[PDB]
């Protein structure tokens, strides 16, 4: 009828790659596709929780603006590379420590990090540094924290030992969101639409799960309007 | 007299001396913010006249340690960074401190 | 003359972009940053790239 609408359902999920996916919502009434797509894009791009590197500790290193023998990259470049690490932490833990020791010439990559089985590395081929000598060795202790949004090192409220290096953390796993509203063939009606959301992420967050968190956030914010009263 | 580079800075607690070494010079790699002491220096000062109210205040509470004055290098305001190098130049004929 | 000791300390500051900073191109087009907009607010194309 006119009063009653049709509620969309998640009808298709497509995983083109580890960092790329498409989610299909169907059916939608006239004009609701754009509304839901824009709302979900704004929520997904702003308020998705994730895990990021926050603190690093390298043996023999006192500050970022320094050098280590047998390493082609400075500590600043190593920290910038560590900023791009994709880590999934098992639920219930908001803080974890991983460890990276490597000796010998070659590219030190993310697949050489030793974890406790509750941490998953989504990009094992991510190059972290390069060791240019057979005598060169690297030993690092990395702190991974769960969070939301972007928290720079300066914004963290203030003892911290000399040698602990703060890293700016971008917790949000979502990189790119696109949405398209197309025609849907449901029963005999033509007015029904279909919403396809293209998500490009770091692989940490599942597409369906992210969709549900965005919907939950939107519903919780709408609850204030559903019960409009002077407070 | 001769000004000395020492960590014994009057009227400064151990909170501000954490980043300083025994010789009074900040460590390399220390995260320092505005107002933090980098090099601790004390300058000899002469006799200073005290107002009668200040004399009564000293009479009640006997604390008085003003042999030297705190003229020390401090981080400029609105400047935050890390110490990456410290260089000490000493005149020939002056004892070298531990740093 | 008269100087006993000198101590020099080098401080490294990472300065990030913020409103008030002057950004320019190679064609004489200078300007001052007015706002650091969120990514969702920024215009985007059909592929979702802002």
């Amino acid at each position: 009828s006119v009063t009653e609408f049709l509620k969309p359902r998640l009808v298709d999920i497509e995983q083109i790659s580890t960092t790329h996916a498409k989610v299909t919502l169907e059916p939608l009434e006239r004009g609701f596709g754009h509304t839901l797509g824009n709302a979900l894009r704004r929520i997904l791009l702003s308020s998705m929780p994730g895990c990021a590197v926050t603190e690093v500790e390298i043996e023999g290193v006192l500050h970022e603006y320094s050098t280590k023998e047998g390493v082609q990259e400075d500590i600043l470049e190593i920290l910038l590379n560590l900023k791009g690490l994709a880590v999934r932490v098992a639920e219930g833990k908001d803080e974890v420590f991983i460890t990276l020791n490597k000796s010998g010439s070659g590219p030190v990559v993310a697949g050489d990090i030793t974890h406790d089985g509750d941490v998953e590395i989504v990009n094992p081929e991510h190059v972290i540094c390069h060791l240019t000598s057979d005598n060169a060795a690297i030993a690092m202790r990395i702190k991974v924290e769960r969070g939301r949004g972007y928290v720079p090192a300066s914004a963290r409220i203030h003892e911290r030992p000399i040698g602990r290096l703060l890293v700016d953390a971008t917790f949000s796993p979502v990189d790119k969101i696109a949405y398209s509203v197309e025609a849907a063939r449901v029963e005999q009606r033509t007015d029904l639409d279909k919403l396809v959301i293209d998500m490009e992420t770091n692989g940490t967050l599942e597409p369906e799960e992210a969709i549900r968190r965005a919907a939950t956030i939107l519903a919780e914010q709408l609850d204030a309007f559903v019960d409009l009263r002077d407070v | 007299g001769a000004e000395e580079i020492t960590a014994d800075i009057p009227n400064v607690g151990e909170a501000a001396l954490s980043k300083l070494d025994e010789s009074g010079i900040v460590y390399i790699g220390a995260e320092v913010k505005g107002g933090d002491i980098l090099v601790g220096k004390v300058t000899p000062k002469g006799e200073t006249q005290l107002t009668p109210e200040e004399k009564l205040l000293r009479a009640i509470f006997g604390e008085k340690a003003s042999d030297v004055k705190d003229t020390s290098l401090r981080v400029p305001n609105s400047v935050a960074g890390t110490v990456i190098d410290v260089q000490v130049f000493t005149r020939d004929g002056v004892e070298k401190d531990k740093r | 003359p008269g100087v006993l000791k000198i101590v020099k300390v080098y401080l490294a500051v990472k300065r990030r972009i913020q409103p008030g900073d002057k950004m320019a191109g190679r064609h004489g087009n200078k300007g001052v940053i007015s706002k650091i907009n969120p990514v969702e607010d920024m215009p985007y194309d059909e592929n979702g790239q802002p």
